[PDB]
RNA sequence: GCUG
DNA sequence: TCAGACTAGAGCCGCTG
DNA sequence: CAGCGGCTCTAGTCTGTCCAGC
């Protein structure tokens, strides 16, 4: 199905959490996956989540 | 058979099918034309502008239109030809922009009548006319300063 | 050609880089979901987007949209998507992946009528 | 861009602005001018203006086949009554022609004499438009239909105007080239206008309110 | 070709009178006799085309070669990709495999 | 170097959804009726007179809608909130109040205020009890301030008229026929009739069809009855190539077979050819007058204008044989978007005059029998004409008006309240015209056109796939225009009378049509000053903003057009590579010293239509600008719409993925609004513990669903 | 297989032209039996295959060229003793698209089906030339006629068959040979069959009533068979072949080919309640009634 | 109208 | 909405006597 | 010189368009 938004997703809104931030998903635009990945190893998780 | 009265091949510029054996004017060249290469005076007939700059003089009016009928004869305006072959009509402050028309080719007369008695009068032909002009307000000009 | 040959080069190199382990890779070998054009498409290069198999027809006068020039048969003008589902679709090529995709509802309705 | 050639001032004239009328005919190119044509009769109605003329064409030329013309003017006229007559010869003498209206208004449209170095323009009283008649055809199915055997209120309302009879003077006769100096205006050569004084800002507002 | 009488403007027809052949109006005298040669030529287009098809490099110029296929695992191949059936949520793909002129054609 | 960026240009879609869009569509279109409409439908009406017994007359003079109103037992009445009329299963209505004057023997007695019926008032509009209330008095009515209102309440039930679209009337149509013919028709829907003329070769020569008309009949001897005799005019219009003459030969070798020379012998030859609803020649010349192509103008029996268009309709059909230019019903300029109010004009005037008829059926049976006494018609003013014929229309959703040949089923739905997006999302419906009669698969795809106007992704999936359709976020729906300063600035723009000229000129290189919403203005030279001239008089504020002008290079005509039910859209204008809109002028918008409005005069933003993006050329982004663009693309978000604007990150999903989300997300549980508990419905499902999204999209912000959320993280 | 078949495009069979049905309207088309179909195609075999100089003999001789197609002009001419509309051969394109007409053969090709054109108004001048002398059509019509021969003497067939509307040269790939197979777009198999070197013993075609007209029950019987089983190998489908066989054989028992109509099944199968359970059902039952 |  | 393969008619021309 | 007759052609018309749930 290539619901690769839904991944981005769960990432996003890991990060957000742990920082208490909403991280936007608007169309063509939104927070990106650099960005995110650099709050998760902020907080001692993994950078892609897992 | 009658060299005058040949059958009418259906473009009218193009009317000789049978014989014994164009491109578009702009303005600037029109004007050129009946000045220099020619002396001989020629009917242009033009389209004005529903209104024209003026009031109607002491004619019992409310801002309703100035047509030609109303003013007096003399002196309306200037005509000026630039460089570049833009033309303007100059007639007061403003000045109003002049093209050519449609090219017409088929036959114009310009005729006089008049009902010189009750029941009688008399026809009399001008000319005939070639040209047309369309004379419009430059409406760029005209905003762009108010 | 050129573009489908594009394509074709762009993931042959993914699937080559991508280890054992990438657990997308392992469920198009043994076949249970998916295939390695989904993979390819994903993450390397999504296809020319095809109408009725051919190129997008255009839906204005003598172009596909108002943001590509009258006449010009370039590759994204006339739907050539350059990005994969990973880096996101371009507004111009977004439209595209679902001209294509709308296809796909409207062969499958007409097909449920008559096939019954 | 600055007016490096012809300066020409323009003029206007009034003596003839009850009186001009611009004709035109549609189906007849530019070269094949009526100027030869002897003309028989002018009839207008001044107010509601429909113009008819009446023009004569010869029968000795080669183009007109009598042959055909004597069936024709036999068809239109029974064969010798002669006190109501279209054609008073055996044969089609006249080509009648009717107008039809261009516009109600024509207070923008202004005919312009050029000169060396001036326009001359005049107000025009109106535009018709001349067409070949084909009523004849239609009078002589009458006479076989009667052998063999709203627009109501509005076209009665048009017959209330009675004809008024012209004299026609084509373009070669003098009267054409003395009634022709009336399009230009006894004037100076510079005249500043006391009219036409409006500024760019109002002429706006009045064109568009 | 269309000619009309300068006179009425009725469109004309040619007849034959008892010296020419005339140009002739339906609804008044007018006569034209043709004295000379007159023609009017159509120029219509020629089925030029030859048209020779179906050579092999006229099939295989789209993408996809060296590739496997589930039957003969030929290289030379001809793909096919669809997606315009969303009741199919998994893709769509055809095959051709012609290296050893096998011919297979499946899903 | 790189394009600079202005990246506070997002903020013209919060400030234009303050006025335009967010359900305001189907609000503006109920104020233009109840505020001018319903005024134009009396004034063409304004009096009755009986048959028998003349000069006594009932005249109307002004019309009113008022305020909401419940009429109770003991005829006590008092104002009423949306709520109560929810609850006690009654219709939220205003009264319809008229003044009169008429003869009682003594020939002007008057009345003020006879109330003559009552007006579904449609929520959030001009006459509504919630308009311009604050949040703590929405409390007072029990009422959510998130409600969008555009929606009637009768007999109890919420029901929305959705949006229905249509084809434009008064457009030539070239098309295929069946049989691989190619002809033309033009449905001339006018005020007071509708009908279909075609242009038919079936021979290889040109007849014209009508309904009235037996049999069809060839074209040259409809040029004849319309006074234009010679047949060189008639090709003279036509055209004057070779080969368009050649085309036309064998139709005029028809004409020339019949005795058809002259204009009463083609008026006789149509008579004796009309179907019978003076005899032969006047059946025909009122025929050609009215009925046929009865959108073009005839001022007094002149058929100059009307042959023009005739003559333009069949070189249409003569150069699509050539190359198979046939048109395309789907392109969305064609399409038009009729709306609440223009639906219940028509309602209501057949309503108003079938009342003016049983009242002078009353007084036709009274005045000349019954007794001396003359009688007031006041005392026959039954009102339940017209409540029950407007509370019928919307409650059953069929709008069988036989006036017009009308037989509508479906326009009306049932709000749904499975969620909050699940009513707003209905408010941006798009029924369409096919209504599922067989599987086309031509309307239902995605045309490119629906670009910025119509949601791509938001569709159901189903039976309905593609013939239901929703409103993108920031797309204006045009009113009718006053269609007066149009023509006298086009008539100084050197636009030329078509009456001054022969046909000719409609086959020169350099000329071409103007058409104002299908009748010819005229002709033109210079095509290009003319269009730059007006969009600066537009952008000025002259002309009307939402009046659009376009060039055909392909067929040589100039459009404009100024009717009510296109898509418009912003965008902002750029001139010589630089925007007009500054990070100046958006910090002034964001501090308020400047609104979207002024935007627009000063030439910053104009409202494109699908017709005139046609010509422009539009950037995304700004480093997309190149040396020929002429507008940049204000936020490309909002090319998908409500629904689609839950979805975090659709650009990277496979599109069917998106087009299910914008059905579960309709059905998902969650909470109605703040006055949920207070309500009693059919069937609501409500979440317990309700959590707004941890990632989110913008259009979740300017819709307000962080407020009322339907959903769980887990 | 009908509902997996997702209406496919990418088929062209092998020619980068030729567009077919493909898909459920395909396999609606066989088992509808109609006599006519979208896009018949007759597929041609060559006997002299070894080079295209052979093939595009015989390609003209059964597809269509009209007289037009070979004119460099036709022009009407009127002179004071008579008017005629002669036509000049480009015998220049004749020559290199190696058909076999001429001046003499046209005088053929014209005289059928024209207008009653008489033999004698006709004439031959020259190897390149013809002139047609017109004459009254004597029926609601004008001597004036020759404005509708100057639009349709250019469509008249002068050599070829006249339901070919194109035919097309394909070539093999394989490493073995290189033969030429001509296909033909077109509904005339009994002429293919018969035109001066194609093989006729092994030209076929898709359509089920031109092959049971020319070859008889059993070879249209093979069609259905054929035609069927390459529609669902297309589209990836596999079905024993014993299912298409008695398809085929249910559909030619009784010695004709009937479709799984309404119409067909009236002809097979004789209970009024089995016919009134399906279509037509007042029909039949008045009818049994009757 | 929507789900299947 | 889109064929669609039936059912009469209108002829048509040309041998068929 | 005239009359059947079948052809041939318009075109006319009635006949379908998945299963089921709420
Ligand atoms: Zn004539
Ligand atoms: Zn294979």
């Amino acid at each position: 199905r290539m619901t690769v938004g839904k991944l981005i997703e769960l990432l996003a809104g890991k990060a957000g959490v742990l920082d208490g931030r909403f991280h936007y998903g608007t169309a063509f635009g939104g927070s990106k996956v650099k960005d995110v990945c650099e709050d998760l190893v902020r907080h001692g998780y993994n950078y892609l989540g897992k | 058979i009658i060299n005058i009265k040949k059958e009418k091949r259906e473009t009218d510029e193009e009317t000789k099918q049978i014989l014994r054996m164009l491109p578009k004017d702009v303005s600037v060249a029109e004007l050129l034309r009946e000045l220099s290469l020619t002396k001989e005076e020629e009917l242009l007939f033009l389209q004005l502008p529903d209104t024209l700059p003026g009031q109607p003089p002491t004619q019992d009016i409310a801002e309703n239109a100035c047509t030609l009928a109303d003013l007096t004869e003399g002196q309306v305006g200037k005509l000026l030809i630039r460089k570049s072959g833009r033309v303007q009509l100059l007639l007061g402050k403003v000045t109003l922009d002049v093209t050519m028309g449609t090219a017409c080719s088929f036959l114009q007369e310009l005729v006089s009548v008049g009902l010189g008695d009750s029941r009688t009068g008399e026809m009399t032909v001008l000319g005939h006319v070639k040209h047309k002009l369309v004379c419009s307000p430059d409406f760029e000009s005209l905003l762009d300063h108010k | 050609k050129e573009l489908s040959v594009i394509r074709d080069h762009a993931g042959s190199a993914c699937l080559r880089e991508l280890d054992k382990s990438n657990s997308p890779l392992t469920m198009a070998l043994c076949g249970s979901k998916g295939s390695f054009i989904n993979i390819s498409q994903m993450i390397a290069c999504v296809g020319q987007q095809a109408i009725s198999g051919s190129r997008v027809p255009d839906g204005f006068e003598n172009r596909s949209l108002p943001h590509f020039e009258k006449h010009s048969k370039l590759p994204a003008a006339k739907g050539f998507v350059a990005n994969s589902f990973y880096s996101g679709l371009t507004p111009t090529e977004f439209f595209f992946h679902t001209m294509a995709g709308r296809e796909g509802l409207v062969d499958t309705a007409v097909k449920t009528a008559e096939t019954g | 861009d600055d007016p490096v050639v012809q300066e020409i001032d323009v003029y206007l004239a009034k003596s003839l602005a009850e009186k001009l009328y611009l004709f035109q005919y549609p189906v007849r190119p530019a070269s094949m001018t009526y100027d030869d044509i002897p003309h028989l009769s002018a009839k207008i109605k001044p107010k509601q203006q429909k113009v008819e003329l009446e023009m004569a064409i010869d029968t000795l030329n080669p183009n007109y086949c009598r042959s055909k013309g004597e069936q024709i003017a036999l068809n239109v006229d029974g064969a010798c009554a002669d006190e109501t007559s279209t054609y008073s010869s055996k044969l089609m003498d006249k080509q009648t022609f009717c107008s039809s209206q261009t516009t109600s208004n024509t207070s923008r449209y202004a005919a312009a004499l050029y000169r060396q170095g001036e326009l001359h323009l005049t107000p025009l009283h109106g535009i018709l438009q001349l067409r070949p008649s084909f009523s004849y055809l239609d009078k002589a199915d009458a006479k076989h239909r009667e052998r063999e055997a709203s627009y109501e209120f509005l076209q009665k309302k048009h017959a209330e105007e009675p004809w008024v009879h012209l004299h026609y003077y084509g373009l070669r006769d003098s009267r054409s080239e003395h009634e022709r100096q009336y399009l230009l205006c006894p004037g100076s050569s510079g005249v500043e206008n006391t009219e036409l004084v409006k500024s760019p800002s109002e002429y706006l507002m009045m064109l568009m309110p | 070709m269309l000619l009309f009488c300068p006179g009425c403007g009725n469109g004309l027809i040619v007849e034959e009178g008892q010296r020419c052949h005339r140009f002739a109006c339906n609804t008044c005298p007018y006569v034209h006799n043709i004295t000379r040669k007159v023609t009017n030529r159509k120029y219509p287009k020629l089925k030029e085309v030859d048209d020779v098809l179906g050579g092999a490099a006229a099939w295989e110029n789209v993408d996809s070669t060296a590739e496997s296929c589930p039957k003969c695992e030929h290289p030379r191949a001809y793909f096919m990709q669809l997606q315009t059936r969303s009741a199919d949520e998994p893709m769509t793909t055809f095959y051709k495999c012609c290296n050893a002129q096998c011919g297979h054609r499946w899903r | 170097a790189p394009i600079p960026t202005v990246e506070e240009k997002w903020r013209l879609l919060p400030a234009f959804l303050k006025v335009k869009g967010l359900v305001k569509q189907h609000i503006d279109s109920f104020n233009y009726f109840i505020n001018v409409e319903i005024k134009k439908i009396m004034k063409a009406n304004e009096k009755v007179t009986s048959d028998a017994d003349p000069m006594w007359y009932l005249k109307y003079l002004n019309i009113y809608v008022g305020l909401p109103d419940v009429e109770e037992s003991f005829n006590v009445t008092r104002p009423v909130s949306p709520h109560e009329c929810r609850l006690r299963d009654m219709t939220y209505s205003a009264p319809i109040t008229v003044d009169i004057e008429y003869t009682r023997g003594s020939q002007r007695i008057i009345r003020n205020a006879l109330p003559i019926g009552r007006m579904p008032i449609m929520l959030r509009s001009s006459n509504c009890v919630l308009t311009g209330k604050t949040p703590a008095e929405f409390a007072k009515l029990n009422e959510c301030p998130l409600d969008p209102g555009g929606y009637f309440i009768v007999k109890g039930v919420e029901k929305v008229i959705l949006i229905q679209e249509q084809l434009s009337k008064n457009r030539i149509i070239v098309e295929a026929d069946r049989k691989g013919a190619v002809g033309a028709s033009v449905t001339s829907s006018t005020h007071e009739k509708k009908s279909r003329t075609n242009m038919a070769v079936k021979q290889g020569r040109f007849y014209l069809r009508h309904n009235t008309l037996s049999e069809d009949i060839p074209i040259v001897i409809i040029f004849k009855a319309m006074g234009v005799e010679s047949d060189q005019e008639i090709v003279q219009m036509i055209g004057t190539e070779e080969h368009v003459m050649a085309a036309f030969g064998p139709s005029l070798e028809e004409c020339q077979k019949a005795q058809i020379f002259t204009q009463m012998q083609a008026l006789k030859y149509i008579g004796n050819k009309v179907r019978r609803q003076k005899t032969k020649i006047e059946e025909a010349r009122e025929l050609l007058a009215s009925t046929i192509l009865t959108h073009v103008p005839v001022k007094e029996f002149n058929f100059r204008a009307k042959c023009i268009y005739t003559a333009v309709m069949v070189r249409r059909v003569i150069l699509a044989q050539g190359d198979n230019k046939v048109d395309d019903r789907d392109y969305y300029g064609n399409k038009r978007l009729e709306l609440a109010g223009q639906l219940l004009s028509l309602l209501f005037e057949d309503l108003f005059k079938k009342f003016n008829s049983e009242m002078k059926k009353i007084a036709d049976q009274v005045i000349p029998k019954q007794r001396a006494a003359q009688f007031d018609v006041v005392k026959h003013m039954r009102q339940d004409q017209i409540t029950n014929g407007m509370v019928n229309a919307i409650s059953t959703g069929n709008w069988s008006l036989k006036r017009f040949k009308m037989d509508r089923q479906g326009v009306t739905q049932v709000l749904s309240r499975l969620s909050y997006i699940s009513a707003l999302g209905m408010m941006t419906r798009i029924s369409s015209q096919f209504e599922k009669t067989r599987k086309v698969s031509g309307p239902r795809s995605l045309q490119p056109s629906q670009w910025g106007m119509l949601c791509p992704s938001d569709t159901p999936e189903g039976e309905a796939c593609g013939l239901v359709k929703n409103l993108a976020l920031m797309t204006h729906i045009t009113t009718d225009m006053e269609d007066g300063p149009i023509v006298k600035l086009a008539s100084n723009l050197g636009v030329e009378d078509v009456n001054l000229l022969c046909g000719e000129e409609l086959s020169y290189p350099n000329v071409f049509l103007v058409f104002l919403n299908g009748n010819i203005l005229g002709v033109i030279r210079d095509h290009k000053k003319l269009v730059n001239t007006f969009r600066l008089m537009r952008r000025a504020g002259y002309i009307n903003e939402f009046v659009s002008i376009s060039t055909n290079l392909t067929d040589r005509c100039v459009y404009i057009s100024s009717d009510g039910g296109r898509l418009c859209r912003p965008y902002i204008i750029v001139k010589k590579q630089k925007p007009a809109v500054t990070n100046k002028h958006m910090e002034e918008l964001a501090q308020g010293y400047r609104n979207f409005e002024d935007f627009l005069h000063e030439s910053l933003v104009e409202y494109l239509d699908v017709n005139e993006e046609n010509d422009c050329n539009i950037a995304l982004y700004e480093h997309t600008i190149n040396k020929d663009t002429t507008h940049l693309e204000i936020e490309p978000f909002t090319l998908l719409g409500v629904c689609a604007g839950l979805i975090p990150y659709p650009h990277h999903n496979q599109s069917p993925r998106n087009t299910y989300q914008c059905a579960m997300g309709k059905q998902a549980m969650g909470t109605i609004g703040y006055n949920q508990r207070n309500r009693i419905d059919t069937l609501m499902y409500l979440l317990a513990y309700p959590q707004k999204p941890m990632v989110k999209t913008k259009t979740i912000e300017l819709i307000e669903f962080e407020k009322l959320p339907a959903g769980q993280n887990a | 297989p009908g509902t997996q078949m997702t209406l496919k495009t990418f088929h062209f069979a092998g020619v980068a032209s030729m567009n077919i049905t493909l898909g459920v309207p395909r396999i609606k088309e066989i088992i509808n039996a109609s006599k006519a179909i979208s896009t018949p195609i007759i597929t041609a075999q060559l006997d002299k295959d070894d080079d295209a100089d052979y093939a595009r003999l015989v390609k003209g001789r059964i597809e269509k060229t009209l007289l037009g197609e070979i004119s460099e002009y036709i022009e009407e001419v009127f002179l004071p003793d008579d008017c005629f509309i002669l036509v000049k051969l480009s015998l220049e394109r004749i020559r290199l698209l190696r058909l076999e007409v001429n001046a003499e053969t046209v005088r053929y090709s014209i005289c059928t089906s024209k207008l009653r054109v008489k033999p004698g108004d006709v004439a031959v001048h020259g190897e390149a030339v013809v002139c047609v002398t017109p004459r009254e059509n004597s029926k609601s019509s004008m001597y004036y006629v020759l404005q509708f021969l100057k639009e349709d003497l250019p469509k008249v067939v002068v050599q070829g068959i006249p339901e070919v509307s194109r035919a097309v040269i394909h070539i093999d790939e394989q490493s073995g040979k290189e033969k030429y197979k001509l296909l033909v777009e077109g509904d005339n198999l009994r002429a293919v069959m018969a035109t001066h070197g194609v093989k006729g013993t092994r030209t076929t075609s898709n359509n089920t009533y031109e092959v049971e007209k020319t070859l008889g029950i059993e070879a249209a019987r093979t069609t259905i068979i054929n035609e069927i089983q390459y529609t669902m190998v297309n589209h990836g489908m596999s079905i024993d072949r014993r299912h298409v066989m008695l398809l085929s054989d249910l559909m030619t028992y009784k010695g004709e080919v009937l479709g799984i109509t309404r119409f067909g099944l009236a002809k097979m199968k004789e209970s009024v309640l089995m016919l009134a359970s399906f279509e037509k059902t007042a029909d039949h039952l008045f009818d049994a009634a009757y």
